[PDB]
């Protein structure tokens, strides 16, 4: 019994794991390009 | 796996592994493993073998398959690897092994407090800490109980539990390791085991630190769920071995750590000498190993004063147990003139007497030929050898009983400071073991017959109960009996109705003057008879012997002087004089006579009567059992004898407990109770219109998808097997855990924002100060000061008017205290006359009710003796009517 | 605080006393009942003995008659 | 002053529900004592009428055989 509730979590689970993911991928993404504009205002405040 | 391998009983080890070859009808011819041995048994004689991955395997009911020699490798596995707990399902079983290991700390304390079962290791604390839990979350009473033989371990149970709760329940006082500051109460606490060792245990064949008394101890706890108040509760003790000691067998501890202990001034203080000077030390000095007897002296002693004794009442108890060791000392020797005893060694009366300042005239004749009031006269009593030897024996017993009884309600009024009230209890049981040597007499029956008991107690709740439970719900179930039962036993030995059992006989047969315990133990043989449980003699008629069968083992007894123990004579001339002792000491000790017989209440029924009383107590609150397992009766280290432990455990009937533990249900709960605590993990699927509960219980039990045999569901209780709920509702706490944290942040960071602030106040402070301090450190050493110190006091300050006016301010507190003081001695006096009055008409009524029942009953004797008068002219009468008809 | 605790505490053990004082009353009652038991089973004896005793009285009498 | 109203109060209405129940088993104890005595009173008659009763028959059997 307790297998079979396992065997179905798991399969719900592993979906829902490449749903967080792809959330994960998404805000490394957005942390990224936060990093460039941030670099570019470095480079700026430097310039000026 | 190799089927075929099998548990095939052995002599030396109980059983041992085998491999079979081939069967037979109803038997199976085998191989011993070990020497490869060919032997035939019958197919109910082996047993099935322990999986390697169930070797040393924890909790009994997680075990594959029920062998009672699986259990026993595995113990012995355990024992030689020296864990020595193991689990069997709701109760934990011990066994001792001889010698101390580091399997206590603080970081173990640490470590297992609050922590669930199934994350730890076993050990006693997880017990003390599981039975702190429940009484905390269910507000009920609850119980720690140790059992076993006299070898055991018990004692080290103990200790371990009441250690254990000396932490754990304490308060906090807002001021880390062993050395740490305990409260005032478990420090008495912490001290009351060794005070009551010495006075109390003693060195037996079975044990070396044998209790001879029982005990049970409680801690009281407040709504917090922090300890308030102790008390420490103690039965009769096996008080007869102490002057009559039997082959390598020793007193009470404290006789010979004071003995050996004393300074020379303390020895001539007490009149005390060397060992091997005193006619009640048969044997002489007896050893006792690991013990130091002069440095324990030194530990009792200061023992006594951590328990806040002062030093006369230390030096009290020492005069006292010196007069019961000096007075075996009063030698007797008979004049055959007159069958009266003499007192060549008046010396040795002369010594006791002054110890207790009593005159040694009185003293000397009292115990020789004494005068003794008997109703309306006062007699001089014939005193034999024997009878002055009894009388001196018997005072010592007294002595003895009383000094014990003040060193008991002493060490409970150190704890009888706390207030009333409280919120419930937990106790600790701690009853002396199964106990047998060469001699079987009434002052060892009574523990043996409790031990018994306390085993027919645990079939009860173990057994019974549960049938009664499942039974009350009307739950899909099938009753079973296994038969632990020893009732017939119970029945034999108590009186609940008739026919009379040994204690209604040897109490009957005491009272009459005329029997003797030959008269006691032929009634017994008579009306007992064919019982199944009873046996008559062992032919030896003569030396009054039978016998009782006991669930550890048959047991024969000796009859001898029983009478005198239920009887208690005592010479009540002595007995005044040490009533009216010199020593305000021995004088508080003999303040009640009450108790004098020179021929009241039997010690049977006033054991029955404390009996019944704790049993109440066990049948009220929930016991938790830990059961102690002898491994061999050398007192040896690592040895281990296979028939012992198999025996004691077959007995304590695990086997069975543990079978009906994993076969029905052990967890129940409340359906409203299951809805609240669990609700959200169906919220969804539970309705929010008002129900039966049981319907909502039913949805989540379905949504969770259990099988239907984990579970019953009751009209009140649904049982559930072993703890499914606890794991459940770590699930639901691991749920909330992730807002939980971020809350707990949240209020964190508010305690922190507040120190902060706090920290901000005393920092500004702290500057001021510091500006204060350095202008005022710079400049002091500046001569001026010190005229300006001597002219300032002229000057300054006029004074007078605000001392004028503060006398004034006090002087009307001082009258209202005053006015407040005479009305409350007004009040007082009011109800002084009125109890005086109400007093005295008491006293008056009381007089006339006296004098109304002398007058009575001085009649009712009159007319008592004017019936005997008639009735006897009666019979004469009768007589007279036979002659006459016979005549006729 | 301190007068919570006090007064709490009279409260608790003034309490206690007198509902062990109402324990007596249950077993009172209980006493009493049983007693009152024992007087209806007694007059029954009463009743059934006086009846036997009138009876061999009448015998008496009949057989002292017949003689 | 109002905590000490409150239990002082309180302290006060189940001191004198509770001195009724005292009264009450003070009833109860007398009553109790009474119906002992009827007991006992009753076991007397009892005592008497049996004997009565044992004498008569014995009476009765002595005329008997006499006859
Ligand atoms: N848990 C334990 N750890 C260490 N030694 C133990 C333990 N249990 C028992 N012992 C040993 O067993 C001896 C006797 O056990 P004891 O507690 O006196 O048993 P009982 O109270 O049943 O007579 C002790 O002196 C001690 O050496
Ligand atoms: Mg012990």
């Amino acid at each position: 019994s307790n297998l079979e509730k396992k065997q179905k979590k798991f399969d719900q689970m592993l979906a829902e794991e490449k749903n967080i993911s792809s959330k994960y991928a998404d805000e490394r993404d957005r942390a990224e390009a936060e990093a460039r504009e941030k670099e570019t205002k470095a480079l700026s405040l430097a310039r000026a | 796996s190799a089927k075929k391998l099998v548990w095939v009983p052995s002599e030396k080890h109980g059983f041992e592994a085998a491999s079979i070859k081939e069967e037979k009808g109803d038997e199976v011819t085998v191989e011993l493993q070990e020497n490869g041995k060919k032997v035939t048994l019958s197919k109910d004689d082996i047993q099935k073998m322990n999986p390697p991955k169930f070797s040393k395997v924890e909790d009994m009911a997680e075990l594959t398959c029920l062998n009672e020699a699986s259990v026993l490798h595995n113990l012995r596995e355990r024992y030689f690897s020296g864990l020595i707990y193991t689990y069997s399902g709701l109760f934990c079983v011990v066994v001792n092994p001889y010698k101390q290991l580091p399997i206590y700390s603080e970081k173990i304390i640490d470590m297992y407090k609050g922590k669930k079962r199934h994350e730890m290791p076993p050990h006693i604390y997880a017990i003390a800490d599981t039975a702190y839990r429940s009484m905390l979350q269910d507000r009920e009473d609850q119980s720690i109980l140790c059992t076993g033989e006299s070898g055991a371990g018990k004692t080290e149970n103990t200790k371990k539990v009441i250690q254990y709760l000396a932490v754990v329940a304490s308060s906090h006082k807002g001021k880390q390791g062993p050395s740490f500051s305990y409260g005032e109460l478990e420090k008495q606490l912490l001290q009351a085991n060794p005070i009551l060792e010495a006075f109390g245990n003693a060195k037996t064949v079975k044990n070396d630190n044998s209790s001879r008394f029982g005990k049970f101890i409680r801690i009281n706890f407040d709504v917090t769920g922090y300890i308030v108040g102790a008390n420490i509760e103690t039965y009769l003790l096996e008080k007869s071995r102490a002057i009559r000691q039997a082959k390598d067998e020793r007193t009470f501890h404290i006789f010979y750590y004071l003995i050996a202990g004393a300074s020379e001034q303390m020895r001539n203080d007490l009149l005390l000498e060397g060992f091997n000077n005193y006619t009640f030390l048969s044997n002489g000095h007896v050893p006792i190993p690991a013990q130091q007897d002069d440095e324990m002296f030194q530990e009792t002693l200061e023992a006594m004063r951590i328990m806040g004794f002062t030093e006369e009442e230390q030096t009290s108890i020492l005069r006292v147990v010196s007069s019961v060791l000096q007075l075996g000392n009063i030698v007797f020797k008979k004049e055959r003139n007159t069958d009266q005893a003499s007192m060549p060694d008046n010396t040795a009366a002369q010594k006791v007497c002054h110890l207790m300042g009593i005159n040694v005239t009185d003293f000397t004749r009292s115990i020789l030929t004494p005068r003794i009031k008997v109703g309306r006269d006062v007699v001089q009593k014939a005193q034999t050898k024997e009878q002055a030897d009894f009388a001196i024996e018997a005072l010592a017993k007294a002595k003895f009983e009383r000094l014990f009884r003040w060193i008991l309600t002493r060490v409970n009024k150190a704890l009888d400071k706390t207030k009333r009230q409280g919120a419930s209890f937990l106790g600790i049981l701690d009853i002396a073991g199964f106990e047998i040597f060469e001699i079987n007499s009434f002052e060892q029956l009574c523990i043996n017959y409790t031990n018994e008991k306390l085993q027919q107690l645990f079939n009860h709740t173990m057994f019974i109960l549960e049938q009664e439970e499942y039974q009350r719900e009307g739950i899909e179930w099938n009753f079973i009996d296994f038969g632990l039962d020893l009732q017939p036993c119970i029945e034999l030995i108590e009186r609940p109705t008739n026919p009379p059992g040994v204690l209604a006989l040897l109490d009957e047969e005491c009272w009459f003057p005329k029997a003797t315990d030959t008269s006691f133990v032929e009634k017994l043989i008579q009306e007992q008879g064919n019982h199944p449980k009873f046996q008559k003699s062992k032919q030896l008629k003569d030396k009054t012997e039978f016998c009782i069968l006991h669930y550890a083992g048959k047991v024969s007894y000796n009859a001898s002087a029983w009478l005198t123990k239920n009887m208690d004579p005592l010479n009540d001339n002595v007995t005044s004089l040490l009533n009216q002792s010199s020593d305000k000491f021995v004088a508080d000790l003999w303040k009640d006579v009450d108790r004098i017989v020179g021929l009241f209440r039997t010690v049977g029924q006033l054991y029955k009567e404390q009996l019944t009383k704790l049993m109440t107590t066990l049948r009220n609150t929930n016991p938790n059992f830990v059961r102690c397992i002898i491994p061999n009766h050398e007192k040896r280290a690592g040895k281990l004898d296979a028939h012992l432990v198999l025996e004691q455990l077959r007995c304590n009937g695990v086997l069975e407990g543990i079978r009906i533990c994993r076969q029905g249900f052990p967890n129940r709960i409340v359906f409203q109770e299951f809805r609240q605590r669990y609700e959200i993990l169906a919220a969804n699927a539970i309705p929010k219109g008002f129900m039966d509960g049981k319907q909502a219980c039913i949805l989540m039990i379905k949504a969770l998808e259990l099988d239907p045999n984990l579970y019953r569901i009751g009209q009140s209780k649904i049982f559930f097997r072993t703890g499914v709920l606890a794991h459940l509702e770590e699930e639901r706490d691991l749920k909330i855990t992730d807002v939980i944290i971020a809350f707990q942040a949240q209020c964190r960071g508010y305690l922190a924002r507040k120190a902060f602030a706090k920290r901000q106040q005393q920092l500004t402070a702290m500057k001021v100060i510091q500006r204060n301090c350095a202008a005022y450190l710079k400049l002091r050493n500046w001569q001026w000061w010190r005229l300006f110190t001597k002219v300032k006091p002229l000057l300054q300050v006029t004074r007078q008017e605000e001392e004028m006016q503060a006398k004034d301010e006090e002087l009307q507190r001082t009258k209202e205290r005053q006015q407040k003081a005479e009305a409350e001695l007004k009040e007082l006096e009011q109800k002084h006359t009125q109890l005086c009055e109400e007093k005295n008409l008491l006293q008056e009524k009381l007089q006339a009710e006296t004098e109304l029942y002398a007058e009575a009953e001085e009649m009712r004797v009159r007319l008592a003796a004017k019936k005997q008068e008639l009735e006897e002219i009666l019979h004469e009468m009768e007589a007279r009517i036979e002659e006459e008809e016979e005549r006729s | 605080e301190e007068k919570r605790r006090q007064l709490l505490k009279q409260l608790h053990e003034h309490e206690t006393e007198l509902e062990d004082e109402r324990k007596q009353r249950a077993l009172a009652a209980a006493a009493k009942k049983k007693l009152e038991v024992d007087v209806k089973d007694l007059e029954s004896q009463v009743d059934s003995v006086n009846k036997a005793r009138e009876e061999a009285i009448k015998q008496l009498r009949k057989l002292q008659a017949q003689m």
